[PDB]
Parts: structure tokens; C-alpha cells; sequence
């Protein structure tokens, strides 16, 4: 975002001259980057403050971002992106175990708290998978922190409590105990 | 909020400009360039003529071919800039081309187009293709009579025949100073608020001896179907259009005579459809059923037929990018316009 | 085949001794041919060139490298961009720069050459005498060709540091020169500005064996030049008998502000100060060019309102391209350097 900025014309050279702002505030995945990027209007523009209040504009690039995602060749690489990954996989799978992880793909990271990344993923996979498949991309409205709410909740479990590795077995064993108790 | 498209027909003289989708043209101004024999380098159209008296003019589209593009960049420059007020970069651009124009021309447009004015998309179009639409007509032959040359086109289902294309360089620049060996710009306007064309001629001067209801009037379009009158090697405009339709094969001449438009500004004379009629059913087939139409909008519908065409759906899809310039060179124009 | 000069610079670009510099002007013929409309980047480029702003024109080359990728290669961009986060420069071994200025001095100055009118220098006699008659130029009455017009401009070094420091007092800049007080010594060699005397010239570029002295730097004088600046090409100093140039001119501009063309006659001198110079070895463009580009200095040209062309010329791509080649094949030859120096040990 700081290098398609700065050939807009808005500079931002040192540590912080606000972009993460940016990123989060005003991005979003299309469904077409196509179809965003012919929309003439100056409608998809969002404007925002500097610290003194020196407001400058972004648009074009609000789509761009989020895309290097799906479309890394931006950057300068050559892994596909995040829609085709997750195929690659459900495809380096079982046959019988692929009806189920397809019907349940859950966005995490607080790099799919942009707006829009749910329905892209939804048309790139229902486009690559079998026809006859039935999709569910879900995404938890607290994806930002859902890494530890998950762990909130095993540890809310009255039956953690077996899962627990001791000091008392540590001092025997040493690190390797993980291997055993922890998978 | 899509941005209008700009429709510029430039005509031997006169220039006429405008919109996507307008009535009637908008700008239209002489396009002519002068410099003195507000300092300016070029002083394009109108201003010229304010000092037609200090200036040295020249004039660019001589004969419909271009012979000076750095006046025509002007004659543009000053379209989108001072007399359509439009940023030509933000807006789509027709462009109308004679009947006859070397590739170059064609070429050249293009460059002027995408690197000087900056523009979003272009298209070339001809002129009297571009006329027979405004009738609705896409099969048909359109004679038209500028301020330089006169040229008669046959077209079939759409397309020009390029075999049969004939071109005259008889127009109202020529009836004009004619006008003044008769009547010995003051000129170029007499011949347009008095004159018309003759359904019998020897019989029209003989009213002309008989009565002083004034024998200019008849004798001044009399030139275009008579050249001899100004030593031209050349025939009438009746039989041009006889002999183009004469090189169209049969299958194409029964409509190509039922569908004869007249376009153009030398064409609005009162009366010539009538003339023709009589000329060219009389010597073609008696078999034949001819049909002359002179829309009363002639002088500017070639213009009228850009409006239209620039308003389409479907003229959306050949419309020239930026991109394909930029990945053709200037050869993109023929693979997109013929 | 052209795959030999492609491989080159993926082997000239791996050398321990590229800089910011060699870069810019390697990658540059690398784009000029791996392509064969993008005339102006070349001379975007180059202008920043001229100027040291090889730090944003890095950038926009592999900017450019990027978004016209497709007419290029992996490879290249590959390369390009593991290379330049990697990049500083060391004024002792920023030699490319210095075959550029030395060129460019020996273009400066056939343009004064085409600019006739030698009276300017002439009269800028009457304004020296005035500064230090006891020192006093009593010389040709008309300076007739620049050779005459460039000694005598080189004489300003007899205005002592007497009549100057009133100036050089209030500049911030000349008291963080770095030039050491240690008298290394002459060393002789082949060319000027590149002082170095190991430097592989081309022997067209080789002028007679003249010596040429040894500056150190020293590093510790805080705030040093060098360190500020370290893309020019080698700086112990700052321009001090500058500041004499300008008593002369102070003196000037004040009794020809009268005249009408004082515009062009002070640039037909500031920038045959500049080029000499450069080509006798004294100092660097921007040795020179940053002390007159000074707060204090540059009134003097405000109120008269002049304004000046440091020497800068927009066509300075003959230069360029002269010292594409040197990169390249001093680049090479010094690859293998170590080629033989790996061998040889495989004998031992």
C-alpha cells in the first residue's frame, strides 16, 4: 500500500511518516477485481486524515491490496493465492473426507477482517471444486482473536484437566513428553 | 456517470463538432489555420478569418486527405480545448474519414489521438458510410458534395465497396468563385440564399430571356451536373453514380439504385433530388425502379451518423483502448476499422 | 550469442565492490536491451543522476523492471531485486560516478566553448583587483579562449583566507569538512577526477602521467561530509576557495545588476568553475555545488534575481553510456579476479 500510494503522489517515507489504518479502515475484496477496477466514478474513494489534518485520497487501491492475496504475482510471486491453496489441499486429501472440509472452511487472521473476502473465496472454490458440491465459507465475526477464544474454551473444559503435562512428569521424560501428550 | 463520447467530422472547410448523442452539431467552425504574416502560434478557425487581413491561412484537409497535421493537431487542440470545453482524455473519440484515404492518414490519426490528446479510445469511420445511417440505411449509395471533394460510394449490407469508390473533386469551394465570373465571402453565401438546381435546363434559360425574375441561380449547380462549365475532364454527378453503380455486380444494383442517398453540403441546393431522378432512371434500365433520397438534413449527416453510432450498444465493443495501441502500434486502426 | 551478455551481468551484478551507482547505470543498459516509448525513463533516471538521487531512481528502474516484466525476464527481476536492499557506497571506491563527472567537465566545456562572448571573464577583472590588489591579476588584456579564461579563474586561490572569512564563517556546512591534517603525499597517475590511480581507464580515456595527491578522510571530524553525503564521489572537503569566487562576484553582481544579460554571464563562469575543477582533480561537483547552494550565498544571486544553472545539462547521456561500459567490463575482469584466485589455490 506504501509503494501505491506514494506513486499516487501521497509519500510515506520514514517509519510512519497509517497505512495499517488503510488496510483495515477503508480495503476490501471484490468478488471481480475487473469490474471494481472500471468503476470512472470516483465513487469507490475514501478519504482520510493525516495528524494535522491534511486529508488525502484512496481508491483503486482499496481492492488491490487484498488481492495480492489471491493474486500474488503483484509482489513478485509465483504461490497462487489463498482461494487455489485451499483447493490444493482439500485436493491432496481423501476422496471420503473432502465432502466435509469443504462445507467448512473458516477464515481466521485478522487478514480476512477485510470486507469481502468470504464471497470471492466462495465463487473461486465453487468454480474449481466438483459441481456437485455443496460450500459453506464461514467466518466468525471475532476472527481477530479467535486463536485464543479457542483456547479459552479448551481450557473452560472440566476435561483439560488429564491433558495437563505436569512438572512432575517433565522432570522424567524432559522436552519429549510433548510428543506424547500433546499432538 | 459514463463519459460522452466526442463526435468530430472534419470536413474539407468547415468543421463540425460535438457530442454523444446530440441533435444537432454543436461546434461547428472553419477549420482553417493561420499565423500572422494575443501572440499566438496558431490562430485555428474563426479568429483567422477576424484577420484575414494580417494572417497567413492555410487549410488542412485539402480534398478530404490531410495534408497538414500540425494544424489538424490544432484544429483538435482547439475542438477539445477551447470550443467543446471537454478534457479530451476523459472522453471517447469518433473520427470521420474520406472515402479514399491512404493508411497513413488512417495511422497518423491514431498517433495524434493517443499521445498527444491523451484520449480513452478512437474510432475512424467513413464518411458516407456514417451518412447512410443517419437515413437508416445499411446497403445504399451516398453521394456527397463538400466544401472540397464530392464522392460517390456504393455500399453493400454494411460495407463499402472499395473497388467502386470514385471520387470528384467538385465541391462548393469550386461553385463559388465560378459564381463570380457569372455575377460580374461575399460570394459563398449569395450562392446559398438565391441559388438552386434546374429540372430543364435549356428550358430554364429560356425563361430566363423571357423574364427578369432574377439566370445565376440554375447555372451556378449546373456546374455539378455540367463540369464543362469550370474545364473539367469529368462527368456529371448523374452518371458518376450510374457508373459506380454500373461496377457493383447485379446481384447489388437492384438496391443500390432504390437506395441512392444524397448527403452532404453541397446537396442541399433546393431541388436536386428531382434532378437526379430524372437523370439517372433515364439512362439506366427502363426496367429499374430508382429511389433518390435527400434527407433535409443532409449537410450534417454525417455528423448525425457518428451521434448515433457513438450512442450504441453495441459500438462499445470496438471501441479502440489504450491498451491495444500501446500493444499494436498505430496498425491497430485497420484491425479494428475497414 | 546474447545470452553471454545477459549472464554478464547476472555475474557483473554479483561483485563486492557494487554500489548504489553501478547498479543504476547497468541496469539501465540491462532495460535499454533486454527491451530494445520508454525513452523517458532513461532520462529520468538520468537526471537523478546528475543530481546523487540514486536512492529514489533505484526504485523506479525496479519499479519500471516490475510493471514491463513481461518484456523482460524472472531472472532479471529476480536478480535486480535481491541486490539493492543490499546497498550503500563508499566515496573511495564510487569510481563509475567519477568517469561520468570527468566526462562531463569535457562537455560543459565545449558548450562555453560554443558560448562566445569571452568578455564576461574580462570584466570579472576589474571586480578581482578589488578584492586583493596586493595580489592583483595584471594580465591579457582580452582573455580570448577559455584555456586563458580558466587559469586565471583558477587564480583565485590568491585571495587569501583573509578576504573570505567573513563568509565561510556563517556556513554551518564548511566547518564539517573531514579532509585529514595528514600530508599523505603525490601519488602519479592516468586520469584526474578519477584519482584513483588504480582505476581501469580505457586507454582513450587516459590523459599524461601527471601526480596527483592523496587525501585522507577523516572520519572522526563529527559530522564529516563524507558521511552525510556519501555518494559523491570523494570528499575530504568542502569547496573552500568557493567562497573566494564569490567575493569577485559579490563585488559583480553589484555593478553589472546594471546589465541585462549578468543572468547568463554568472552561470558561463560558476559553471566553467565547475568543470575545471572537475577535470583538474580538485574537488567534486557536489564539493563545490553545495557551498554555493548555501542559505548565506544564495541571496546574493536573490537580490538580483539570478538564477542558476549549476551546470546542469540535460543531455548527459553520451557520459551515460560511456560509463555503462566501464561498469561492465570492470566488473568481469574483476569476477574473475577471484576465479584464478580460487584456481591457483587448487594447486597449492
Amino acid at each position: 500500500l506504501m509503494k501505491i500510494l506514494t506513486e499516487r503522489g501521497y509519500s510515506f517515507t520514514t517509519t510512519a511518516e497509517i497505512v495499517r489504518d488503510i488496510k483495515e479502515k477503508l480495503c476490501y475484496v471484490a468478488l471481480d477485481f475487473e469490474q471494481e477496477m472500471a468503476t470512472s466514478s470516483s465513487s469507490l474513494e475514501k478519504s482520510y486524515e493525516l495528524p494535522d489534518g491534511q486529508v488525502i485520497t484512496i481508491g483503486n487501491e482499496r481492492f488491490r491490496c487484498p488481492e495480492a492475496l489471491f493474486q500474488p504475482s503483484f509482489l513478485g510471486m509465483e504461490s497462487c493465492g489463498i482461494h487455489e491453496t485451499t483447493f490444493n489441499s482439500i485436493m491432496k486429501c481423501d476422496v471420503d473426507i473432502r465432502k466435509d472440509l469443504y462445507a467448512n472452511t473458516v477464515l481466521s487472521g485478522g487478514t480476512t477482517m477485510y470486507p469481502g473476502i468470504a464471497d470471492r473465496m466462495q465463487k473461486e472454490i465453487t468454480a474449481l471444486a466438483p459441481s456437485t458440491m455443496k460450500i459453506k465459507i464461514i467466518a466468525p465475526p471475532e476472527r481477530k482473536y479467535s486463536v485464543w477464544i479457542g483456547g479459552s474454551i479448551l481450557a473452560s473444559l472440566s476435561t483439560f484437566q488429564q491433558m495437563w503435562i505436569s512438572k512432575q512428569e517433565y522432570d522424567e521424560s524432559g522436552p519429549s513428553i510433548v510428543h506424547r501428550k500433546c499432538f | 456517470e459514463e463519459i460522452a463520447a466526442l463526435v468530430i467530422d472534419n470536413g474539407s472547410g468547415m468543421c463540425k463538432a460535438g457530442f454523444a448523442g446530440d441533435d444537432a452539431p454543436r461546434a461547428v467552425f472553419p477549420s482553417i489555420v493561420g499565423r500572422p504574416r494575443g501572440q499566438k502560434d496558431s490562430y485555428v478557425g474563426d479568429e483567422a478569418q477576424s484577420k484575414r487581413g494580417i494572417l497567413t491561412l492555410k487549410y488542412p484537409i485539402e480534398h478530404g486527405i490531410v495534408t497538414n497535421w500540425d494544424d489538424m493537431e490544432k484544429i483538435w487542440h482547439h475542438t477539445f480545448y477551447n470550443e467543446l470545453r471537454v478534457a479530451p482524455e476523459e472522453h471517447p473519440v469518433l473520427l470521420t474519414e474520406a472515402p479514399l484515404n491512404p493508411k497513413a492518414n488512417r495511422e497518423k490519426m491514431t498517433q495524434i489521438m493517443f499521445e498527444t490528446f491523451n484520449t480513452p479510445a478512437m474510432y475512424v469511420a467513413i464518411q458516407a458510410v456514417l451518412s447512410l445511417y443517419a437515413s437508416g440505411r445499411t446497403t445504399g449509395i451516398v453521394m456527397d458534395s463538400g466544401d472540397g471533394v464530392t464522392h460517390t460510394v456504393p455500399i453493400y449490407e454494411g460495407y463499402a465497396l472499395p473497388h467502386a469508390i470514385l471520387r470528384l473533386d467538385l465541391a462548393g469551394r469550386d461553385l463559388t468563385d465560378y459564381l463570380m465570373k457569372i455575377l460580374t465571402e461575399i460570394v459563398r453565401d449569395i450562392k446559398e440564399k438565391l441559388c438552386y438546381v434546374a429540372l430543364d435546363f435549356e428550358q430554364e434559360m429560356a425563361t430566363a430571356a423571357s423574364s427578369s425574375s432574377l439566370n445565376e441561380r440554375f447555372r451556378c449547380p449546373e456546374a455539378l451536373f455540367q463540369p464543362s462549365f469550370l474545364g473539367m475532364e469529368s462527368c456529371g454527378i448523374h452518371e458518376t453514380t450510374f457508373n459506380s453503380i454500373m461496377k457493383c455486380d447485379v446481384d447489388i444494383r437492384k438496391d443500390l439504385y432504390a437506395n441512392t442517398v444524397l448527403s452532404g453540403g453541397t446537396t442541399m441546393y433546393p431541388g436536386i433530388a428531382d434532378r437526379m431522378q430524372k437523370e439517372i432512371t433515364a439512362l439506366a434500365p427502363s426496367t429499374m425502379k430508382i429511389k433518390i433520397i435527400a434527407p433535409p438534413e443532409r449537410k450534417y449527416s454525417v455528423w448525425i451518423g457518428g451521434s448515433i453510432l457513438a450512442s450504441l450498444s453495441t459500438f462499445q465493443q470496438m471501441w479502440i483502448s489504450k491498451q491495444e495501441y500501446d500493444e499494436s502500434g498505430p496498425s491497430i486502426v485497420h484491425r479494428k476499422c475497414f | 550469442s546474447y545470452q553471454k551478455i545477459e549472464l554478464s551481468i547476472s555475474l557483473s551484478l554479483d561483485s563486492p565492490k557494487l554500489d548504489e551507482s553501478d547498479f543504476i547505470l547497468l541496469s539501465v543498459k540491462y532495460l535499454e536491451k533486454s527491451l530494445g516509448e520508454f525513452s523517458g525513463f532513461f532520462e529520468d533516471i538520468e537526471k537523478l543522476y546528475f543530481k546523487q538521487n540514486y536512492k529514489e531512481a533505484i526504485e523506479k528502474i525496479l519499479d519500471f523492471c516490475k510493471k514491463n516484466e513481461s518484456l523482460l525476464s524472472e531472472q532479471v527481476v529476480q536478480r535486480l531485486a535481491e541486490v539493492a536492499p543490499r546497498l550503500k557506497s563508499n566515496p573511495k571506491d564510487n569510481e563509475s560516478r567519477r568517469l561520468y563527472e570527468t566526462l562531463y567537465a569535457d562537455h560543459l566545456e565545449s558548450v562555453i566553448k560554443q558560448e562566445s562572448d569571452l568578455s564576461v571573464f574580462n570584466e570579472l577583472r576589474d571586480s578581482y583587483n578589488a578584492v586583493k590588489p596586493e595580489y592583483a591579476v595584471t594580465h591579457e588584456t582580452e582573455i580570448k579562449t577559455l584555456d586563458e579564461a580558466k587559469q586565471f579563474i583558477l587564480s583565485f586561490v590568491m585571495l587569501n583566507d583573509n578576504v573570505e572569512l567573513p563568509l565561510k564563517a556563517q556556513s554551518e556546512r564548511y566547518p564539517k569538512k573531514d579532509r585529514s591534517r595528514e600530508e599523505l603525499g603525490n601519488t602519479p597517475s592516468a586520469n584526474p577526477g578519477i584519482m584513483k590511480p588504480n582505476s581501469p581507464n580505457f586507454t582513450d580515456n587516459l590523459v599524461p602521467v601527471r601526480d596527483v595527491p592523496k587525501i585522507a578522510i577523516n572520519e572522526k571530524v563529527a559530522g564529516g561530509y563524507s558521511k552525510t553525503k556519501p555518494t559523491t564521489p570523494f570528499v575530504a572537503s568542502l569547496s573552500g576557495t568557493t567562497y573566494s569566487l564569490m567575493v569577485v562576484l559579490t563585488d559583480y553582481i553589484e555593478k553589472h545588476k546594471t546589465d541585462k544579460d549578468i543572468e547568463k554571464k554568472v552561470n558561463q563562469i560558476i559553471n566553467l568553475w565547475i568543470s575545471s575543477y572537475i577535470k583538474e582533480g580538485y574537488h567534486s561537483y557536489s564539493e563545490v555545488v553545495d557551498v554555493l547552494t548555501e542559505p548565506f550565498l544564495q541571496s546574493i544571486f536573490d537580490k538580483a534575481n539570478i538564477k542558476l544553472n549549476y551546470g546542469v545539462l540535460d543531455d548527459t547521456h553520451a557520459e551515460f553510456r560511456k560509463a555503462q561500459d566501464y561498469v561492465f567490463g570492470l566488473t568481469i575482469q574483476s569476477a574473475m579476479h577471484h576465479e584464478l584466485q580460487e584456481r591457483f589455490k587448487n594447486k597449492e
